[PDB]
């Protein structure tokens, strides 16, 4: 406190009223968690997976470039 | 090719016993056959690898790169 500004440093602060904010605090936890969830579904379908589909059987193109049979 | 590996079978005792006039009365003959084909390129939609694979009871591939690797048999 200053004679002109408050200032507050909180380690966790949330704007709603009642002692029971871990019931709102939840929200944000879930929503939160959800999306980190969604995203390592995401890095692992879509890149890991296609990533080493196209680099698999390319070999068995390049062998056969010269042939005539 | 058809006529060729189409003699190797397995005979019953009744086969066997007609054949020797009742010499061999008890057992069975067979006869087994195992074709070679070399293919190019690992190309086994030509003619002839094709002909033979239509054939033959199944097949036994072995490929190079698994030779190489050290995988022996491939």
């Amino acid at each position: 406190v200053q004679p002109h500004v408050v200032t507050v440093l909180a380690d966790t602060a949330i704007r709603a009223d009642n002692l029971d904010e871990a019931a709102i605090l939840e929200a944000r936890k879930n929503a939160e968690q959800l999306l980190a969830n969604q995203k390592s579904d995401l890095d692992s379908a879509a890149a890991l997976a296609a990533l080493a589909e196209t680099a698999a059987q390319l070999e068995t193109i390049r062998k056969i470039k010269n042939r005539a049979q | 090719h058809s006529r060729l590996l189409e003699r190797a079978s397995r005979v019953s005792a009744e086969y066997v016993e007609k054949f020797t006039n009742g010499a061999v009365t008890g057992k069975t003959g067979s006869l087994t056959a195992l074709p070679i084909i070399e293919t190019q390129a690992g190309d086994v939609s030509a003619f002839v690898p094709t002909n033979v694979i239509s054939i033959t009871d199944g097949q036994i591939f072995l490929e190079t790169s698994l030779f190489n690797a050290g995988i022996r048999p491939a």
